[PDB]
RNA sequence: GUAGGGGAGCGUUCAGUCCGCGGAGAAGCCAUACCGGAAGGAGUGGUGGAGCCGACUGAAGUGCGGAUGCCGGCAUGAGU
RNA sequence: AAAGGUGAAAAGAACCCCGGGAGGGGAGUGAAAGAGAACCUGAAACCGUGGACUUACAAGCAGUCAUGGCACCUUAUGCGUGUUAUGGCGUGCCUAUUGAAGCAUGAGCCGGCGACUUAGACCUGACGUGCGAGCUUAAGUUGAAAAACGGAGGCGGAGC
């Protein structure tokens, strides 16, 4: 989201931006805004009781982007590379 | 610090370039020795002039679409070859101090590894090359290295003609090129190798 | 010596002119028009890039109108209603509650109503 | 076997500031040199001058030199340096060579 | 399959039903008028609408598919009242280029363009 | 960030050195969704049919969209 | 002016088939004819045939972002690759200029050719190295699968 999750997932193994917690099963939990857990609706603070369990899958960098930039007559050409840096969580908590 | 091969074992002499051997002095001292060697051949007709076309064309204004002189400009197909190379040199004169202070430091580079003074090669017996492989069998040089010979004598010379092996060099004739070139030196003939200012 | 062009220039114009693919007519074919394209193309490509970030929130704040005004509300209250009950804090997200989750939208409609009046 | 870099002619480096690249004239495409307008493919304005402050200064003068003398400090022969004998072959071969005045 | 050196001495190339007349001198885009109307047609209509088109690029156009049908039958065992126009294409030889001269001093090129114009006749076969 | 100044580099030919590769397929050409922050670089396949990559160092006729630029080929107007 | 290239060797294709011919298809030779005499490679512009997805209520610097549909699976199955509908956004490039989409300049397209160099015992500065209160050779001479010699002279060294 802005990172670190929220929400009633599942068992999904998703993307999100890098977490330090380098190597496998680096054991992520998460603060909870919102869930659907037995069709129970729960929001903010009140859901903040329960908790998300997350394992760090993988440390990967996304598709290769290139930024490029253009301003006309004035001679200006940009051409320069970007990868985005993340880290693949499994879901699997409360 | 480097003892001899055949003729006697003194050898000890010379206080050779500190500290352990610089490169960059031995580069400035090869550049300049391919500099010099260098020949100064330039096949261009650069000039819009030296280039065999006449000199009037096309009238200035009118023809609709062109503005040209006559057909020797660099932009013409044919043309000169403007800012083309012109015969020329690239030799000059290395501080000579640089020069004698290059090829001890590349004698000491041998020293380091793989260096032979030799007194005659009494151990040779007329031309024959096939003996010089015998006597260099004796002293390690069985061709797995690159070597230079640099003796007087023009026997021991003229059994020197071998692959993978040397490049016989005269009248301490030498070179830091040469010797950097090869994987040994057989600094041999004792002339040159002791006593100087 | 000599250093003519050879294989330098064609390699690269063949580069551009890959990247020219459903380009229409002179613009996937010929060089200097296929790399004139891409230079306005450049302009268009670092620009959607921050502007794709404004057309989503645009869509995703219609959503949210749509649903809140189903349960007699409207984007601008149901918001503030959130922000009243400074406990909801979904912000990202709540487009898609109101799209998929109707039972859960209105729950948080009806909080969104308390924190206000 | 196996692949190997190997020191001697192809270990020879250049020296560190020994000597940097030249100006070849496109560091980017933006690059059309010199001014913009009336600094040209031409060969030379000058640099000098002939009003441009050399002329309206004064002067006739009168130009001669003579004779020029070998400046031998004291500082030479006294502080260091015992007494090799001046004459003439000996203060040269010390240091003192110039010839002609 | 082994390897290039090896086919090549292996399997020969072959062009069924195939015949190209080279260098003909007809301009392509007024030959490719006449090769339009016998495309996917059975080579017997082929050679009898060629008898009634009144393009001059209709002869060479039947002498090819003459051609490409002895080739069919002939060269590769083919059976003749199976046999259609599976192909035809007009594609352009080098242009002859001529000076002609004109008003006032001027003078200008006429193309004298050729045509390589080749049909592939193939048995049809329903099933 | 324009003129402009400063820095680090990519690529081409030639050269000296070293490591190699090649008719069980070199250069060049062709395709590609891979790599690098960019100039760029590699893998695989296809063609070709006899030469060539990599690393360090050296030297240049070293990088093109423009010049009513030059040479050449081919389009448009037009089946007019 | 421009124009080079079969193959190792002419073994330069007897004979057959369509055609007046040109041209082709076979057979044979050869490693290859994916070398056939418009003979090495054979880019691109340009012209075609065939297939995929598409288009006959549409307003357009021709892309770009987003989503849906169809197709495909050899760095390539969550990953895309191709293509396509609709939505949003969007004033070619260069030059010249206070001010360019400009109804201001240039350009039909592609390929190749095509513009900051070289010289001087020159001047002045940055970096670098060698000797260092000193540093250095020029013409030449002798050896040259190569460099050594040569101190005439030049610069520090006192200024007014
Ligand atoms: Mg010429
Ligand atoms: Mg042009
Ligand atoms: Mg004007």
């Amino acid at each position: 989201i802005q990172t670190g999750g929220k929400q009633y997932r599942v068992s999904e193994g998703d993307v999100i931006r890098v977490e330090s917690l380098q190597g496998e099963a680096g054991d992520k939990v998460e603060l909870k805004a919102l869930f659907v857990g037995g069709e129970q609706t729960v929001f903010g603070e009140d859901a903040g009781k329960y908790t998300v369990q997350a394992e760090v899958v993988e440390h990967g960098r996304g598709k290769k982007i290139y930024i490029r930039k253009y301003k006309s007559g004035v001679q200006y050409r940009r051409r320069t590379g970007h990868r985005q840096n993340f880290t693949a969580i499994k879901i699997l908590g409360i | 610090a480097q003892i001899n091969v055949i003729g006697q074992n003194g050898g000890r002499t010379i206080e050779l370039p500190l500290p352990e051997v610089n490169s960059g002095v031995l580069h400035e001292v090869v550049t300049w020795q391919l500099a010099s060697r260098r020949r100064g051949t330039a096949s261009t007709r650069t000039r819009a002039q030296v280039s065999k076309t006449g000199r009037k064309m096309y009238g200035q204004k009118g023809t609709g679409n062109a503005r040209h002189g006559d057909r020797s400009v660099p932009t013409f197909v044919g043309g000169g070859v403007a800012f083309g190379p012109k015969p020329r040199s690239y030799d000059y004169t290395l501080p000579r101090q640089v020069r004698q202070l290059g090829l001890a430091m590349a004698i000491a580079s041998r020293q380091e590894g793989g260096k032979l003074v030799a007194v005659d090669g009494f151990d040779i017996a007329d031309a024959k090359t096939k003996n010089f492989i015998s006597w260099a069998k004796q002293n390690g040089l069985d061709g797995t290295e690159k070597v230079l010979l640099v003796t007087d004598d023009e026997n021991t010379r003229r059994a020197a003609r071998n692959v993978s092996w040397v490049s016989v060099l005269p009248v301490a004739g030498v070179n830091v090129y040469d010797i950097l070139r090869h994987d040994r030196l057989v600094i041999d003939a004792a002339a040159l190798e002791i006593v100087e200012e | 010596p000599r250093a003519k062009t050879g294989i330098v220039r064609r390699r690269r114009h063949k580069k551009v002119l890959k990247r020219a693919k459903g380009f229409w007519g002179s613009r996937s074919k010929q060089y200097r028009n296929a790399f004139q394209t891409l230079l306005n193309a450049a302009t268009y490509e670092y620009r959607d890039r921050r502007n794709k970030k404004r057309d989503f929130r645009r869509l995703w704040i219609q959503r949210i109108n749509a649903g809140a005004r189903l349960h007699g509300m409207n984007y601008s209250t149901f918001i503030n209603g959130l922000k009243r009950a400074n406990i909801d804090l979904n912000r990202k997200v709540l487009a898609d509650i109101a799209a998929r989750e109707p039972e859960a939208f209105k729950a948080l409609v009806d909080a969104s109503r308390n924190a206000r009046q | 076997h196996d692949l190997k870099p190997t020191p001697g002619s192809r270990k020879d480096r250049k020296r560190v500031g020994r000597g940097p690249g030249g100006t070849d004239k496109t560091a980017g495409r933006g690059h059309k040199g010199q001014k913009s307008r009336s600094g040209a493919g031409k060969g030379a304005f000058f640099e000098g001058g002939r009003s441009r402050l050399i002329a309206r200064l004064p002067k006739r003068g009168f130009n001669n030199v003579g004779t020029t003398y070998e400046v031998v400090k004291l500082s030479q022969l006294q502080d260091l340096e015992d007494t090799t004998f001046d004459r003439d072959t000996l203060e040269a071969y010390r240091l003192v060579r110039r010839k002609n005045r | 399959f082994r390897n290039k050196k090896q086919r090549k001495q292996q399997v020969k190339l072959r062009k069924p039903g195939f015949a190209v007349a080279k260098y003909v001198r007809m301009s392509p885009r007024k030959v490719r008028l006449v090769v339009d109307v016998i495309r996917g047609k059975s080579v017997q209509d082929a050679e009898d609408l060629l008898r009634f088109i009144p393009r001059s690029a209709s002869e060479p156009v039947a002498k090819v598919l003459n051609s490409a049908k002895a080739n069919a039958l002939h060269n590769d065992e083919m059976l003749e009242d199976r046999l259609f126009v599976k192909e035809a294409y007009v594609d352009a030889g080098p242009t002859l280029k001529r000076l002609i001269p004109r008003a006032r001093g001027s003078a200008n090129i006429i193309k004298k363009r050729t045509s390589h114009i080749t049909i592939i006749v193939a048995e049809k076969g329903n099933k």
